């Protein structure tokens, strides 16, 4: 109830930029040397063959190989929203630019090998199915305007959340006080709270992308 | 239940059967039916559904 | 439903239900079909 | 894989045949059954039960009562009063018991028993009317 | 310019009015994954009542849209 | 000035309440694919009962879009 | 001046009200073609009840159209 | 008169509650129509508790219609 | 009179959130109508959940209202 | 003040997603009701869900509730 | 000065429609569990025509932000 | 001050677009309760897509919320 603070997203406070909390998910990837794997590496190879097989439901043949792709943006936007959640770290995926790095190319990449291989059912697509002829053009149009922009709500998605995360957290944070100890427990205790659905809906969000690409890849 | 042996069993006479366990109102929680099985040419069993 | 509302048993009402059945096979099984008791 | 057991008292039609789909008319709803379907049972009523085999195969199987039950190891099990095949059938039979049963409905009056039964008369002769026609 | 300013709030104004067509689009797409869950065999009849309700719901938005318009240059 | 900018405002007030009307025409056509998902033979007065749904929720929203124009320009 | 000016943003404002109504109309009547599908023996007993549904919530809905109209010429 | 003429909006504005006795009067009447489609030889103990629940329903409306006048004739 | 214009309109515009709790009335009171005529022989422990639906809903729609008066009085 | 009405106004469309966690328990529990209704001896379990839809559903409306802190004492 | 702050009133209320969007998708999945419960065969098929409806509701909001955006810097 | 005061009032505008986010979220964990009563043996796999529910359910609202923070110290 005390006051309110913000703007923890500049890259360039101090002559170290913040380019270097991007690559500290570098640091993290299990890096493999015994035949034997370690304790991590088999959960890491587990977690990802797990969500290999999960997505082999969903693959089809446009995309026999690109797996690999689509497990890496989830492992990357999995670090990108766990680690913005850690106290000093400026929030990364509060930068647009890695929010356009994560939905533009992908985009671009889909619809053109969509309109180069299948033309006719990528405009089919931006008809509901079965439309009579007084009821065409205005869906056609709207749904001309929903594909142009549905990525960039999903840049704006993968933003939001950590934005109003970190915004939510940092709230809590400043309106109290150490030397009150039921205001420090009270602090305290709202931002398990909030880190309990924050760390959860970063792990769900980061889910839900990888089967929202894992979808349009398919097609 | 009498007269009963000379005309083949029909679904009918099960359909009387089973109207007179409903409609008596006789209280029951389980049960059983008593039948001969049919094991062999000269081999029957008496078992219980 | 109207059967349980006019106090009518399902099996009175599968011998009403069999028995119109029965009666619509006029080309040859309603006979074959229908051996009585 | 989804075992199918559909008899009658006059016929037997499959024994443990794997089906693609089976539509069947019940009480619950007239709803349609794929493999490891949901774990429930039902009673029929007078419609048209219909069999998809694995090659596709489209069989109309009309009944006129039955049990219908779909256990969780994928085992269906269709038990009905009379089942035929609807090919031997006729419309015209179909609205002559209808007839017939709008007659029994009329002269019902206050006998509220018999009214029940030209309902149920009534409710066959129509599934009869759309099975035939159909 | 008090005309300006009045005409951007009524324009918002009539843009709340679009979250209906947007729940009920779901209502209707979400009772045909239930009604296509049983009765798989209907597919065509369902579908088709599914566009029907999107066909209308959309309609209302679109209504929205027009008066939206109406309120952002035509009055 | 004032008045035909608070009658702007207010327009566009009122079209938010035809966003029910899209909510409830987006519940009666879901509703009617459950209907007719289960015992499809009905849908002569099925169709016939969701049409009277949507000829009473649409209506209700066109009497939003009506006094919509009421205070545009009529008051 | 702007006593007329506050009148016409608040019965802008107030017209909402009957979309409510619109979104009950389009559940009762939704929930009428569940209701006809399932045992439809009863249809004009249903059919009652519906309208009973309709007339329960519909009012509330001219309710408050009808404070809308006290909202520009009561208060 | 600006102090009556923001009361003027302030009950425009809280009359909107009773969209929330709309949705909940549709709702749970539709859900008596499913109620009483299946099992009527309850149909009054159905009917009775859908009455309560229609009652505490369209209590909220009157709570949102009562705010209207406290800031009408209250302060 | 400009800050308390604030005011009045602040709790108009915050009195809205019963029409939520209208509409959570409406689907708890509308599923237990669905959930007693399937089985009914369970109405103590159906009414308590159904009152444990009510106890929550609605006392969130009194947490707007406790807003409504911080911004009306106390704030 | 004019920035202290604009707080005031932002507050009181800030007590608007309210509404949205009413209507959010309001589905949660209303649907434990039915999903109670079968398997009376599965109370424990189920209710774990229901919680968690609560606990989600009005983890939304502190959420809103958030923006009514920052526009009455933040911005 | 008004202008371009009164096209931010706008945008704000113009991106309300996409909570209806969010109430649509939560249609169209909660009813894709029920839909699951019965028949997990039709897993893919109820999916693709559940992402159908997904991508409508969430294309109502995109409609709506998209209206918003037309509002803040687009003019 | 008159700019910054119509980007709060335009950000509490924004703040309406997340009651239909608890909306969808109260949909889909209510009806996980019933997908979790019918046949509960099926239970990861529904859990899994009520949680893809509630992925897409409150990024609509998110949506309106960063409109929100947009208005709030950032336009």
């Amino acid at each position: 109830m005390m006051a309110s603070l913000f703007s923890v997203f500049d890259p360039t406070s101090s002559f170290l930029s913040n380019w270097l909390s991007m690559l500290i998910p570098l640091l993290f990837m299990v890096m493999s040397f015994w035949l034997i794997p370690s304790r991590p590496q088999f959960l890491a190879k587990s977690v990802l063959m797990g969500l290999n097989r999960e997505m082999s439901l969903l693959m089809g043949p446009a995309s026999f190989g690109a797996n690999i792709l689509v497990i890496a943006l989830f492992l990357f936007i999995l670090f990108n929203n766990f680690i913005g959640l850690f106290p000093y770290i400026f929030t990364a995926t509060s930068h647009l630019a890695v929010t356009l790095s994560l939905a533009v190319p992908l985009w671009i990449s889909f619809i053109l090998y969509t309109w180069i291989k299948e033309t006719t059912n990528a405009l089919a697509h931006l008809v509901p199915l079965g439309t009579p002829a007084p009821l065409m053009p205005f869906m056609v149009l709207m749904e001309i305007i929903s594909n142009m922009i549905r990525p960039i709500t999903l840049s704006v998605r993968l933003a939001a959340n950590m934005i109003a995360g970190h915004l939510l957290l940092t709230l809590l944070g400043a309106q109290g006080t150490l030397e009150n100890l039921y205001v420090t427990s009270i602090v305290v205790f709202s931002q398990i709270i909030l880190l309990m659905l924050e760390f959860s809906v970063a792990i769900i969000q980061s889910y839900v992308f990888m089967t929202l690409m894992t979808l349009y890849a398919s097609e | 239940c009498n007269d009963f042996g000379r005309r083949p069993p029909v679904f009918e006479d099960a359909t009387k059967v089973a109207r007179a366990v409903l409609e008596s109102g006789m209280e029951f929680t389980n049960g059983k039916i008593v039948y001969n099985a049919f094991r062999s040419v000269v081999s029957f069993r008496t078992t219980d559904i | 439903s109207g059967r349980r509302g006019r106090h009518v048993d399902f099996g009175a009402s599968v011998d009403f239900e069999v028995h119109m059945m029965r009666r619509a096979l006029k080309p040859e099984l309603r006979n074959e079909a229908i051996k009585r008791e | 894989q989804m075992a199918f057991t559909f008899a009658a008292p006059s016929q037997v039609f499959y024994n443990n045949a794997n089906i693609r789909q089976v539509d069947v008319p019940s009480f619950s709803g007239s709803f349609g059954i794929l493999p490891a379907h949901v774990a429930t049972l039902a009673v029929l009523k007078p419609g048209v039960v219909t069999v998809y085999q694995e090659d596709g195969s489209t069989k109309k199987y009309f009944v006129s009562s039955g049990t219908v039950t779909v256990n969780d190891d994928s085992s269906v099990q269709v038990l009905a009063e009379e089942a035929v095949p609807v090919e031997n059938l006729d419309l015209q039979a179909a609205r002559d018991i209808l007839s017939k049963a709008q007659s029994d409905v009329t002269s019902a009056g206050a006998d509220m028993l018999k009214l029940a039964e030209g309902q149920i008369a009534v409710e066959v002769g129509e599934a009869l009317v759309k099975a035939a026609e159909g | 310019d008090i005309d300006s300013a009045a005409k951007f709030i009524g324009a918002g104004a009539a843009t709340v009015g679009v979250a209906g067509s947007g729940a009920g689009i779901g209502s209707v797409f979400g009772s045909l994954i239930i009604g296509y869950a049983r009765n798989p065999s209907l597919k065509q009849q369902l579908f088709s009542y599914a566009i029907l309700g999107f066909a209308l719901s959309e309609a209302m938005g679109l209504f929205c849209l027009m008066m939206a318009f109406l309120l952002l240059f035509a009055f």
